[PDB]
């Protein structure tokens, strides 16, 4: 897109800082999740900041670089919705249940995703997207081979690329996983939120499988939730022990997270360093503890 | 699952469909379109989240179509519901 200015990264800080003073209200009572929304802005602020220091001495090279240009365009975007989600919410703020609420914490989830992916490209402020390390070698081989040294990629490509391996059926499904394997909601896939997704459904050679058992017919998968949102979820389930959830974390991206009630009726929670999430839950379903996703009697064959 | 679905404003052409907030997060709606009993693929459109309302334009005036709204979150397709109108 659009070359990279520092006038216009100026504006951006405005925004940021705008956004900061109408969520800095104490009447929204902000709960620092995270996302927390207010504590991430100050360090994606400070950590560009340092990209800049960075490129002093030739910041026109980092204006003529696909990623930073998307990732900035798409950084004034959000945050433009982020201003405008105030102006249409006017008083209805004040509430946590009411929706403009939901999109501020929505919006919240997504700043968190964009640095996190910007931490992930630049560690200290360097760009080594060109010499970033995928985690599954096959899923390595499969970028280096249909991409290469990319970094970034319109999701068009994407779909493309990945159909010929992993077939899509429809638009219909096409639609769900382009919101998994873009975090970022830009229509560009990063090699940080594709390396994120295989991690996520490991192995390779049965990807999308692991993708449509894994997330969109489990009862269990509830996507991205903080460990109040979880206890708040199986409180309604605490008596019934062996009623679990598995969810993902925001401060781990690329991790697993597993929670269940106890016979004590504590919820204790796991998560999967060995082994993938459909082996771990295969032998959890055979130890006695993963029974019931989300209360719910039937369970899942894998 | 969508909750409460229903159309509000009608046109010979155009159709307001209305559903309420689920009380978990939405990352996107997805709406399909299409002729009752009509072989031809269905009409398929997307919308943000934070919206609760969705405009259709296009249908022709006189046919019973059959509307099917899902909601989404990340790599989650909770279950839909359907209406049918007659315009």
């Amino acid at each position: 897109p659009g070359t990279v200015d520092k006038k216009m990264v100026e504006k951006c800080w405005k925004l940021m800082d705008k956004v900061v003073r109408l969520c800095q209200n104490p009447k929204l009572a902000l709960k620092n999740s995270p996302p927390y929304i207010l504590d991430l802005l100050p360090d994606t602020y400070q950590h560009l900041r340092t990209i800049l220091s960075r490129y002093e001495g030739k910041m026109e090279t980092l204006g003529e670089n696909e990623y930073f240009r998307v990732f900035m365009e798409n950084l004034m975007k959000k945050t433009k919705q982020t201003i405008s989600l105030f102006k249409e919410g006017k008083e209805r703020m004040y509430e946590e249940n009411s929706q403009p609420r939901r999109n501020l914490t929505k919006l919240s989830l997504i700043f968190s995703h964009m640095l996190a992916e910007l931490k992930g490209i630049f560690p200290s402020g360097l760009f080594q997207g060109d010499t970033f390390r995928i985690t599954k070698a096959d899923a390595a081989e499969f970028w280096r081979k249909a991409f290469g040294e990319k970094t970034i990629v319109p999701w068009k490509s994407f779909r493309q690329a990945l159909h010929e391996v992993h077939p899509i059926s429809s638009g219909l499904e096409a639609m769900a996983l382009k919101s998994t394997i873009d975090l970022t909601c830009n229509d560009y896939i990063s090699v940080f939120e594709f390396d994120i997704f295989t991690r996520l459904f490991q192995p390779w050679s049965s990807l999308l499988r692991n993708w449509n058992s894994l997330a969109v017919t489990h009862p269990g998968y509830m996507a991205f939730l903080t460990y109040d949102e979880v206890k708040a979820r199986l409180q309604k389930f605490i008596h019934k022990p062996g009623s679990y959830i598995f969810r993902l974390s925001c401060t781990r991206l690329g991790q697993w997270a597993i929670e269940y009630v106890t016979a004590d009726g504590n919820i204790l929670q796991t998560i999967p360093h060995n082994k993938p999430l459909f082996q771990a839950l295969i032998d959890g379903f055979r130890e006695g503890f993963y029974l019931f996703p989300d209360g719910r009697n039937q369970n899942p064959d894998l | 699952v969508p909750t409460k679905l229903e159309v509000v404003a009608a046109t010979p052409t155009s159709l307001l469909i209305s559903w309420d907030a689920p009380a978990v997060t939405v990352f996107y709606y997805y709406i399909t379109y299409g002729e009752t009993g009509g072989n031809s693929p269905v009409q398929e459109f997307t919308v943000p989240g934070s919206k609760s309302t969705a405009t259709i334009s296009g249908l022709k005036p006189g046919v019973d179509y059959t509307i099917t709204v899902y909601a989404m979150y990340y790599g989650k397709v909770y279950s839909p519901i359907s209406i049918n109108y007659r315009t």
